[PDB]
């Protein structure tokens, strides 16, 4: 029955990141 | 978890080099002075007496 270390919650996201400065065309 | 404090966005914006220019009433070309003088009636005769 017990199994310390067996499959728990399947890995999702885990190490999410993020885009940096997406910028915007404030020019012309 | 703890993804290195998962990525945070960089800082866009600031669409201007802080020069804040702008000129007030600028100079104007000097008016070439009208040399002072005096009107008159130069003729030929001054006192024929």
């Amino acid at each position: 029955p017990g199994a310390p270390g067996s499959q728990g919650a399947p890995g999702l996201q885990g190490a999410p990141g993020a885009p940096g400065s997406q910028g915007a065309p404030g020019l012309q | 978890g703890a993804p290195g404090a998962p990525g945070s966005q960089g800082a866009p914006g600031l669409q201007g080099a802080p020069g804040a220019p702008g000129s007030q009433g600028a100079p104007g070309l000097q008016g070439a002075p009208g040399a002072p003088g005096s009107q008159g009636a130069p003729g030929l005769q001054g006192a024929p007496g």
